[PDB]
């Protein structure tokens, strides 16, 4: 679900602004496959 | 009122039928019924009357009796929670009693406050000093305040008062109106069935008040425990926000939230699905659970998206930034909201939906699974046997089956099976196999539920338009005639009869059907259930826990693929058509036809049900009601078996190492692979995940194939996320599932048998269970105190059966002092403190009594302001008790009230039940005068000189009355059968008088323990001024058991209490401790976050580590005591045998041979009657630990758990202390830290005793029903030892033959394994021997510690040139290389020689032994032609024949013995022969003789200003903990300094003086630092110039002795940390220092080095420093620290050390710089690179030289030319040749004295026996130079480990003085470090004097 992955992001990535923007988009994003894509992007985006 | 007021905590479902039935019976504001009300009002209710008076009273007290729309008048039964939250009764004029509650508890807490704090603080000082650490204040006041300054409290007290009122009302109803209570803005209607709430009004039935009370008290206790700083505001905010939001949602919706409640528990796992390494699992499980709860909510019209998303966010908000433990706690409290109210419709409809869902039968999968089930069964039956597995079938397909069957292949591979179909079907109708029925009397003597026959609905309830039955299988079963499993199994193989009506309520059936059910369950789970694989479920606790924990551990490395599921439908999903193969297979396996499937079978043709909407219906009706589906819990044994089958089939489908647990329907599986174990761990988790993912998909496919709606909502997978029985395991730990126990902090006892005592006990155990995990201990102590206080308060004020009659109530309540004074004594010795302090650190007990008095003494010394109490209880009135009363229990103190009515009521229950009897020969099993027989046995056992409780206990447990006792004990004791037993109403009134007012008289007795009573003056001072708990317990037990037993005090028990004996102290960084034994170490290790491989240590976890003829054998073995062997005592044993033995033809043999000798120690333990035990344990940090006992506590002995028990208790204690030191949220913040248990200053060690006696009172019970050279030493020792790998006693009188023969046996076994695979004589033998030996370190560690130990054994072997010891201080390799030499020597034997006549431990195995021998013989002795393997029995025998007839033409050795190659000693058991023959060699025999100072130098460490550091090699041996062996005990060399002194050290002094004269030195001032009590230093001045020494000693709690005996007249002729070192430097040549401490990775005495620096400043005089490399790292660290501002340092080895690591003697800008230098140079620096080998060979030279010195001192020579040099400054009793006749006379007189005597306080004889032997030892010591050299070497060995085997053994024969005591042999055969050293030096003085 959207908010579940929002929480995942909040607990995963570092830059609060980039977090804000990825959140702004994921609430608009609606493709479950693209949700998995953004999820893997979040995980590998920990730098 | 009459007996046993009803439940106080619900265990019955809460329904909607009953509440609606009540409220609609009344006239009060669409149910499943609208039938009639006036008729039933007439129908004998009185409920109508009660509720109509309720109604009209409310009418006269409501303004709105009948208005438009009910303005504020809402019948809100829709489970309001915020409304009970609403101030319903918060009229702040509180009920008067509860104010007294508060006053009493607060004042008692205040008065007891100040003492307990400093009490526990002093207890901390005793352990290490300021324990209970966390990185604020804790106290009793904080606890009590938080519990009374919190919310939810007043409401909980209100609801408790409510519950009490309702209990009073229902009691009235039992006796025989209702209660109407008015008050401001509220109405209190109290009926025995309903209560009203209104300031918005509602009703509540009975069970509802129980639910709400439990709920509120629970959340109260939860937030209370949360208030403490340990688990602070995070969890507080969590619970409060969650409670609030959930209550609001429950209001908004209703029952639906209850559903999501279940779906909410699984949600936290989703968060705990933060298995951050492996992805996709977050977005898998968190998403799944969130979406499913979204559905479960939006399905009931709250709102679609906005409300949904917002409520989901606000609901998950209590789940952030939390590590597992807190989240698991949060779950265990998330269940606190009570259950929903039940109704037949929903659940009946679901379990109906368990009807037809598709007859999807899959023959392939079921057939493959039946095949694998057959295979598992076969392999298991093979393993759990020597093995036959005899199937009478398989004519079908497999000639491979033909081979692997006809050979009786003990193994059957799974991969072998997967390539076949239809492996076997043992299907017949003929006979039985490996099973039998009609046993295990436990099952059908224990009862279960039972339904009614066809006419049921009437018996289920009334209101129709017909009789009740209300029986239970226990009643009729006991009152049954001619019953037996056989007739039952005949009914099983008989009818489709219309006499079974399956009911549901978790379901019941009829009498005969349920009997068949229990019989079948027993048969399967007993005979087949034993066959186990892929489950550690054998026992209850040890194997179960250890297996789960260890699968979690092997998941961890230094395998991350776990999964689990919990399923329910797995019961109600199965089908007959898909289980009958298993049915018929196991059927014919057990012979008895059609047994294992009939029950489910019948459920196909019948209807069932769980009130009922009728028209006119009483029979079979197509559908409330359900028609023939699966069943809940019947035969789930076979369910679990087939589960194992399908799991193993899945495992074989995709090969992977799988280990699982599966029971009921739930299971969990871990899987690991052969992953390369070097690359980073992340992709390791990735590979593990891929493997387990393929596995799980295949498992899902198959599981559905068998037909199983297995879905995602039942399963969860991760890396380290194990789950089972609501206990989750994570990252290799038991999660702190503590807070649930918190909510189980109830306010009263179990339901039955109300009594204060047991209540507190339960409470105690509960909070003690709390102690096990999470919360620290001090809060637990305080919380137990507060809980007992508040509980005793709640009991004294408004007692549950309140009557103000007695004045004990007022005399208790009027003072708060009394209740504290009564809640502060250990319950075992009276009081309500059930062992929360001592047990605070060990689940084992030892003795509680000594622990009770230890706790008491510790409290009073710390101060509870009651000292006289000890004298009062000592002088307390000795209770009555009885003989059998004490017999039934050891550890007992005769007091009046130590047994609550629960045990008494249950005992009378089972008794009056046995009274009902028409059964089989069980008749004699119940007798009238059994108690008379128990008291007769007690008289027979305890009316003697020396008395032991435990022996009488076990001996009555095992005898005939033992089985009667156990049988009549293991009945059913539930409330139902309790009332059904009280159907035997006339117990008594006297007994009733006893029961119904128990607590009154208990409180009266403790009132008799009021303000100080009379004090007996003699024994008061005789025992006051606390000395030891041991002696106080002794005297107390004696004096209190006097009234019956009188003079004799009982002994045989009472190992001491930990907190008294052990004190210890920790060390962190720099620290000193008490002057030195054992020590726990802890490296600086972090929790998770780095790499488990980078986590510094290796994780070594540690925890608390044919018929009843067996029982009669234990009986005899413990009874005779195995040493006192008369005709009388053995006749007694035979009579006890005729007593209990009722099984076979009674044992009439003369003298029991088979019973072994086991009286040596007290290893008596009991338990193991259950299947599992759920609340296992907790430990979270004792993994990185490193225990070590290399310091003295024990030598070679025959303890065998005598002092290993206190040893184990010390292990537990250290583990617990360290855990508590790091129990909360922690990190690496603690540096390398140790705990040293210097426990030499224990008040009492109390050495052991030993004697004999005979009891004689001749009473009998009565019942008869059904139920030359000794190379054999080496041989048998090799057997017993090498059999373990597959103790150095019995290995002391030996030589190299032991290793020779163990190597020989190992060669035999491995060579038989070699199966012709080429192994040449020397080369390949050596190779494969190494390859197989250098494995499995465990037993190798054992053998190492066992044989390679401090005594000459290692010296003997190395002098015999058996091994080669060349930092290099290793031991284990030597051990195995030892075996190497053996094998090597063994081969030389086989080079030429066929001697040694092999022995067998029947004829098949010894033929195979000959096979082994010939096989190896040829395997080397070939080299001319190969040979082939074939049949087992004789193929290799005829191979011997042929190959011998061949090689007889080509040989290397002599020819004649080859002929003798044509041509087996016997044995029966290893223990028998080994022990009896090692004690057989214990006569006069000298065959053991077969074995028959300026020499220490320098190492001159390093050159001036030298900086070339080399290869460190800091490698250390003893990586794992064997038994204590590095430097313990070699007291030989003490004879080398015979003086009149106590130090004797200065031999090292003259060595250092030699070194000094070996070089130049500056002027002499002689600095002596902090050491010396008449010690070495003198010599220096005696040999070097100085005037007025500069000397000090350590701060000593109390001046050199000998130095003032040396210097001062010859002159008169003409501890430090910061300040002491400063005074020292306040007061510049040579200085002398010496110390030692425990393990640490830094320095702590650099103070004295910098002292030397600054003092030579105030110019290069050289120092003297004692130090030793036990941890060579630390040595080098100190050496590196020295290599800074100093040059040409030298170190010199001594010869005062035993053969061991030496105690060697050594001669930038800021000190912190060098400190940090060496510390950071731990990384890459060591500075002792080459000379270590020279050191080592020198130490070996020294061992040889000191062995030579021992040889010399066996003669009259000396080590002179320096003895006189020291004597320059520096026991005469008569000696005779016939001191042998002297010994004869002395033993004669002393044994006459012993016969004469037998004809605070003291023992009897052990003291004088030890004193006699000691005096004889001293006589022999003085007369050493009178010497029969044989006896001289014998006593040399003895006094060297084998201590004092008496010399004049049989020559002491010379009648009356012998006839008076025939056990003189055992008297002849019955060593401590200090006295050992004393007598060594005494012998040295003897040799030097003459
Ligand atoms: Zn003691």
């Amino acid at each position: 679900l959207k908010i579940t992955l929002e929480q995942l992001a909040k607990d995963c990535i570092s830059k609060p602004k980039m977090r804000e923007e990825y959140l702004l988009k994921i609430n608009q994003a609606s493709s479950e496959a693209q949700l998995i894509d953004l999820k893997k992007a979040i995980i590998r985006s920990a730098i | 009122r009459e007996i046993l007021l009803p439940e106080v905590h619900l265990n019955s479902p809460i329904v909607k039928h009953k509440l609606y039935y009540y409220i609609l019976l009344g006239n009060l504001p669409g149910p499943l019924h609208n039938q009639n009300w006036n008729q039933i009002a007439h129908e004998e209710s009185n409920l109508a009357q009660r509720l109509v008076n309720v109604r009209n009273f409310l009418i006269t007290h409501i303004p709105d009796l009948r208005k438009g729309h009910w303005q504020e008048y809402v019948n809100v039964i829709l489970w309001p929670r915020i409304l009970p939250l609403i101030p319903d009764f918060k009229i702040n004029d509180q009920l008067p009693l509860l104010k007294n509650w508060d006053k009493l508890v607060k004042e008692s807490c205040s008065v007891i406050n100040a003492g307990t704090s400093q009490c526990i603080q002093n207890l901390s000082y005793g352990l290490t000093g300021r324990g209970n650490l966390f990185t604020r204040d804790i106290d009793l006041k904080t606890v009590v305040a938080a519990w009374h300054d919190s919310d939810w409290k007043r409401i909980s007290d209100f609801w408790i008062m409510i519950k009490f009122q309702m209990r009073q009302l229902i009691v009235r109803q039992t006796d025989h109106l209702i209660t109407y209570i008015e008050n401001r803005e509220g109405i209190i209607i109290i009926t025995p069935e309903l209560v009203a709430l209104f300031n918005t009004l509602t009703y509540m039935t009975f069970e509802i008040v129980l639910m709400v009370s439990d709920m509120y008290e629970g959340r109260h206790n939860i937030l209370s425990l949360c208030t403490v700083s340990t688990y602070l505001n995070p969890l507080k905010k969590r619970i409060t926000y969650l409670l609030s939001l959930v209550d609001n949602l429950a209001f908004q919706i209703g029952d639906a939230v209850y559903n999501i409640i279940a779906l909410l528990e699984s949600f936290v796992y989703a968060q705990l699905q933060m298995s951050d390494p492996i992805p996709e699992l977050r977005g898998q499980f968190h998403a799944f659970v969130c979406s499913e709860i979204l559905d479960a909510l939006r399905g009931t019209n709250s709102f679609t998206q906005d409300e949904l998303r917002t409520v989901t966010t606000n609901l998950i908000s209590p789940f952030q930034d939390l590590t597992p433990d807190l989240t698991a706690e949060l779950l265990c409290i998330m269940r606190l909201w009570g259950h929903p109210m039940l109704t037949a419709s929903q659940a009946a409809g679901k379990v109906r939906e368990s009807m037809c869902a598709g007859k999807v039968l899959d023959f392939p999968t079921i057939m493959k699974t039946l095949a694998f089930f057959h295979t598992i069964l076969i392999n298991g039956y093979r393993r759990k046997h020597h093995g036959v597995w005899p199937p009478l079938n398989l004519p079908g397909n497999a000639s491979k089956g033909l081979t692997e069957l006809m050979n009786d292949n003990t193994e059957i591979s799974y991969e072998f099976t997967l390539k076949h179909w239809k492996e076997v079907s043992l299907i017949k109708f003929k006979k039985c196999f490996d099973a039998d029925a009609g046993e295990e009397l436990s099952i059908f003597m224990k009862d279960k539920a039972i339904s009614a026959p066809k006419q049921d609905w009437m018996s289920v309830f009334r209101r129709s338009l017909p009789n009740p039955f209300n029986r239970r299988l226990l009643l009729n079963f006991l009152g049954d005639d001619k019953f037996d499993p056989n007739v039952e199994l005949q009914y099983v193989t008989s009818g489709h009869d219309d006499t079974f009506c399956a009911s549901y309520s978790f379901a019941k059936l009829t009498k005969r059907m349920r009997s068949c059910q229990v019989i079948a369950e027993s048969l399967l789970a007993n005979h087949a259930g034993k066959l186990m694989k892929e489950n550690g479920v054998v026992m209850n606790q040890l194997s179960l826990t250890k297996s789960l924990l260890t699968m979690s551990q092997i998941g961890i490395i230094s395998a991350a693929s776990f999964l689990t599921t919990d399923l329910k439908k797995y019961c109600l999903q199965w089908r007959y058509q898909t289980i009958i193969p298993f049915a018929q297979s196991l059927n014919r396996m057990y012979g008895y036809p059609h047994l294992f499937e009939w029950i489910h079978l019948r459920l196909m043709r019948s209807t069932l049900y769980v009130f009922n909407p009728p028209a006119d219906t009483s029979q079979f009706d197509l559908d409330i009601f359900i028609v023939s589906p699966g069943i809940e819990g019947l035969c789930q044994k076979a369910w679990t078996m087939i589960s194992i089958a399908v799991i193993i089939l899945s495992a074989t489908e995709s090969g992977t190492r799988v280990m699982s647990m599966v029971q009921g329907d739930n299971q969990a599986i871990a899987v690991t692979t052969r992953v390369p174990r070097s690359l980073p761990t992340l992709e390791k988790k990735t590979i593990a995940f891929r493997s387990c993912n393929l596995f799980f998909e295949r498992l899902k496919c198959n599981n559905f194939g068998l037909g199983h709606h297995l879905k995602e909502q039942e399963t969860i997978i991760s890396s380290h996320f194990f789950v089972y029985s609501k206990r989750i395991f994570y990252q290799g730990r038991i999660l702190t599932q503590a807070l649930k126990n918190a909510s189980k902090l109830c306010l009263t006892a179990d339901v039955l048998g109300e009594c204060t005592q047991s209540s507190c006990s339960n409470l105690a155990t509960t909070v003690m269970r709390l102690t096990e995990n999470g919360v620290e201990k001090d809060i637990c102590f305080y919380l137990n105190i507060y809980m007992t206080i508040k509980q005793l308060s709640y009991d004294i004020i408004f007692p549950q059966v309140s009557i103000p009659g007695d004045q004990i109530t007022l005399e208790y309540i009027n003072n708060p002092h009394l209740v504290s004074r009564l809640a502060l004594l250990p319950s075992q010795l009276g009081g309500l403190n059930y062992l929360s302090c001592s047990r605070l650190f060990n689940r084992n007990i030892g003795d509680p009594v000594v622990s009770a008095v230890a706790d008491l003494k510790r409290l009073i010394k710390s101060g509870c302001m009651d000292y006289w109490i000890l004298y009062n209880l000592l002088g307390r009135k000795p209770g009555n008790g009885s003989w059998a009363t004490l017999a039934a229990d050891p550890y007992s103190i005769n007091i009046e009230y130590q047994y609550p009515p629960t045990t008494a009521l249950k005992r009378h229950t089972q008794q009056a039940l046995m009274e009902l009897s028409t059964n089989p020969m069980l008749r004699g099993i119940f007798s009238d005068n059994a108690q008379a027989e128990e008291n007769n046995l007690a008289r027979f056992l305890l009316d003697r000189e020396v008395i032991f409780p435990r022996v009488a206990h076990i001996i009555i447990e095992q005898t005939s009355v033992g089985r009667r006792k156990q049988i009549q004990g293991y009945l059913d004791s539930t409330r139902s059968i309790m009332r059904k037993s009280l159907e035997i109403k006339p117990l008594s009134n006297r007994k009733l008088n006893e029961i119904l007012d128990y607590n009154i008289n208990y409180l009266a007795y403790n009132l008799a323990l009021l303000k100080n009573a009379i004090e007996p003056p003699t024994y008061l001072k005789a025992m006051t001024l606390e000395t030891c708990s041991i002696d106080i317990a002794r005297n107390l037990r004696k004096l209190s058991w006097a009234p019956l037993l009188g003079g004799r005090n009982l002994e045989g028990l009472e190992t001491p209490d930990p907190i008294e004996i052990t004190a210890g102290a920790l060390i962190v960084g720099s620290g000193y401790c008490e002057q030195c034994f054992t020590w726990f170490f802890l490296p600086s290790g972090i929790e998770i976050g780095g790499d488990p491989r980078d986590n510094p240590p290796i994780r070594v976890p540690y925890i608390g580590s044919s018929s009843s003829l067996k029982a009669v054998l234990r009986l005899a073995g413990v009874y005779i005591w195995a040493f006192g062997d008369t005709l009388e005592n053995w006749i007694d044993a035979l009579d006890l045998s005729h007593t209990r033995v009722n099984i076979t033809l009674e044992q009439l043999q003369s003298l029991t041979p088979l019973p072994t000798s086991a009286n040596l120690t007290h290893r008596l333990d009991d338990g193991t009657t259950t299947l599992k035990f759920t609340p296992a344990s907790s430990y979270t940090f004792s993994s990185f630990t490193h225990i070590s006992n290399d310091e003295q506590y024990l030598t070679i002995n025959d303890k065998t758990a005598d002092s290993n028990i206190i040893y184990q208790q010390l292990m537990i204690t250290g583990l617990g202390i360290l855990e508590t030191w790091n129990n909360p949220p922690i990190n690496r913040t603690f540096e390398e830290s140790t705990l040293h248990l210097h426990t030499g200053a224990s008040c009492c060690v109390r050495p052991v005793d030993s004697c004999i006696l005979s009891e004689a009172l001749t009473v009998k019970p009565h019942i008869t029903v059904p139920y030359g050279k000794l190379t054999l030493l080496s041989q048998f020792t090799a057997r017993q030892i090498i059999n373990a790998i597959t103790i150095s006693e019995c290995m002391y009188t030996k030589l190299d033959e032991l290793f020779m023969y163990c190597g020989w046996e190992l060669l035999l076994e491995l060579s038989y394994q070699m199966y012709y695979l080429r192994v040449v004589g020397w080369s390949n033998i050596v190779d494969y021997s190494y390859m197989i030996l250098r494995r499995i370190p465990g037993a190798a560690l054992n053998n190492l510690a066992s044989t390679l130990s401090h005594p000459k054994l290692f010296r003997r072997a190395i002098n015999l040139d058996i091994v080669a010891p060349l930092a290099s201080l290793d031991y284990i390799k030597m051990s195995v290389d030892a075996i190497l030499w053996g094998c090597k020597r063994v081969i030389n034997v086989l080079s030429n020689g066929g001697d040694l006549e092999l022995v067998v431990t029947d004829r098949s195995m010894n033929l195979i032994a000959r096979k082994l021998t010939l096989l190896s013989l040829i395997h080397h002795n070939g080299l001319e032609l190969p040979k082939i393997k074939g049949f087992s029995p004789d193929e290799k025998c005829f191979a011997l024949t042929e190959f011998l007839r061949k090689v007889v033409n080509s040989g290397l050795s002599s020819i004649e013995n080859l002929s003798n190659f044509m041509y087996a000693a016997f044995a029966s058991n290893n223990y028998y022969l080994t022990r009896k023959l090692l004690n057989s060699i214990r006569d006069t025999e000298s065959g053991q003789v077969a074995v028959t100072c300026t020499n220490d130098y320098i190492i001159w460490i390093i050159e001036s200003n030298a900086n070339l550091e080399k290869y460190p090699i800091p490698n250390s041996p003893e990586d794992d903990s064997n038994f204590h062996n590095f430097k313990l005990n070699a007291p030989s060399h003490h004879t080398l300094r015979p003086l009149g002194l106590s130090s004797t050290a200065w031999y090292k002094g003259i060595s250092c003086c030699r070194y000094l004269e070996r070089l130049k030195l500056p002027q002499g001032d002689h600095l002596y630092i902090a050491e010396g009590s008449g010690a070495s230093m003198t010599i220096i001045e005696y040999l070097f110039p100085g005037r007025k020494i500069y000397y000090n000693s350590l701060f000593s709690s109390g001046m050199p002795t000998q130095f003032i005996e040396s210097v001062p007249y010859k002159l008169w002729q003409a501890i430090g940390m910061t300040a002491c070192v400063e005074f020292i430097i306040n007061r510049c040549s040579l200085v002398h220092v010496d110390l030692e401490s425990s393990a640490s990775l830094n320095q702590q005495c650099l103070s004295k080095p910098i002292i030397n620096a600054i003092i030579t400043a105030t110019p290069h005089g050289v120092l003297i420093l004692k130090y030793s490399w036990l941890p060579f790292t630390r040595f080098s660290t100190l050496i590196t620290f020295l290599w800074c501002y100093f040059e040409r340092i030298t170190v010199l080895r001594s010869t005062y050390s035993d053969p061991a690591n030496h105690e060697v003697y050594l001669i930038t800008v800021s000190q912190a710089t060098g400190m940090a230098m060496t510390l950071t140079d731990q990384g890459f620096t060591l500075i002792s690179p080459e000379r270590i080998n020279q050191y080592w060979d020198g130490h070996l030279k020294q061992e040889r030289i000191v062995a030579e010195a021992i040889d010399k001192v066996v003669l009259g020579e000396n080590a002179l030319f320096n003895s006189s040099d020291n004597e320059l400054i520096l026991e005469p009793v008569a000696t005779f040749i016939e001191f042998e006749q002297l010994i004869c006379t002395m033993l004669t007189t002393h044994l006459k004295e012993i016969i004469d005597i037998t004809r605070g306080l003291l023992g009897k004889i052990s003291t004088i026996v030890r004193l006699l032997t000691e005096r004889i030892l001293n006589h022999t010591i003085r007369n050493w130079l009178i010497l029969p050299p044989s006896l001289r070497m014998i006593v040399k060995q003895d006094l060297e480990f084998g201590i004092f085997r008496i010399t004049s053994i049989l020559n002491s024969d010379r009648l009356i003085a012998q006839l008076t005591a025939g056990y003189i042999r055992k008297l002849i055969e019955g060593l401590t470090r200090p006295i050992q050293k004393q007598i060594w030096k005494a012998l040295g003085c003897v040799v030097y004097c003459h």
